[PDB]
């Protein structure tokens, strides 16, 4: 739900022994931190640190140029939704024709 | 009745970065569509990206 | 401390304090960041 | 039916083969990560080294781990797999 976002232009570092791989929901590869990490945004004149320790997938990787107001990491709304699971069931449709 | 307010078309304003936003998230979805018919993602993922 | 003065000598600094028209960044102060990972190197969503 | 039988069958009728399908890292990935989970840390061996083969100076430091010209992988790219018949 809460979408941890680049305060200002730079490069992302942070260590990457601490964080274990993992794949995002949107098919994107990602990180995923079980612990409390520090990322330091290395700007023209100052930096930056922000982290979750329960949930943070961190959509980021290592000596990474970033902009402002891109989203870096996801809280991942550690809080558990209500559990009322629907399952639905969508198809997939041929474009063109053949075996 | 003595201030008058009133609202114009210039006067309703955007965010200064609205431009770069938008341009950033149809950037992402090309890049998705354009995997997807590659194999590298399923349409439920396109879907809930989306 | 009789007389005591503090004024700054670069113009920077006395741009800023008056309010003149200044840059945001000082110049002087400004660093090149080292390269970062180039687009080939990033994964796939962010590549450019 | 059972597995082998129905196998046997569309050998006879349909012609099924099990081609070898030559994928890109971004797809081998894929088929080897939707496997275990979602937004769960990776944990199978192959899922780790697919995850880290995205990035091409991780490869181009793998080819020279094991001594292989540039051409060479890329010839092991197109490489049968399965049993192979004798001369």
């Amino acid at each position: 739900a809460e979408h941890v976002r680049a305060p200002s232009n730079g490069k992302i570092k942070f260590n990457e022994d601490l964080v274990h791989p993992t794949r995002t929901r949107h098919g994107h590869p990602a990180f995923l931190c079980s612990i409390d990490l520090y990322v330091t945004i290395e700007s023209e004149d100052i930096l930056h640190n922000v982290n979750i320790p329960p949930k943070s997938l961190l959509l980021v990787q290592n000596d990474q140029y970033v902009e402002s107001e891109q989203v870096i990491a996801e809280i991942r709304a550690g809080i558990s939704t209500l559990n009322f699971k629907e399952k639905v069931r969508k198809h997939i449709y041929s474009d063109s024709d053949g075996e | 009745t003595a201030t008058s307010i009133s609202l114009g078309i210039d006067d309703l304003l955007t965010i200064p970065s609205k431009g770069w936003l938008v341009q950033d998230a149809e950037q992402q979805s090309l890049i998705l569509e354009k995997h997807h018919h590659y194999g590298n993602v399923h349409a439920v993922e396109k879907l809930r990206q989306s | 401390q009789p007389e005591q003065e503090e004024e700054e000598l670069t113009g920077y600094e006395l741009d800023k304090r008056l309010g003149r028209p200044h840059p945001f960044i000082d110049p002087k102060t400004k660093k090149k960041i080292e390269k970062p990972l180039t687009s080939e190197e990033l994964w796939w969503n962010w590549r450019k | 039916e059972s597995e082998e039988e129905a196998r046997r069958k569309n050998w006879v009728d349909r012609g099924w083969a099990p081609w070898e399908e030559i994928l890109s890292p971004e797809a081998n990935f894929a088929r080897k990560s939707l496997n275990e989970g979602e937004e769960v840390a990776l944990q199978s061996p192959e899922a780790i080294e697919a995850f880290k083969m995205l990035s091409p100076n991780y490869r181009k430091k793998k080819i020279s781990d094991m001594g292989i010209t540039e051409d060479e992988y890329y010839a092991k790219q197109f490489e049968i797999k399965g049993e192979i018949p004798e001369p």
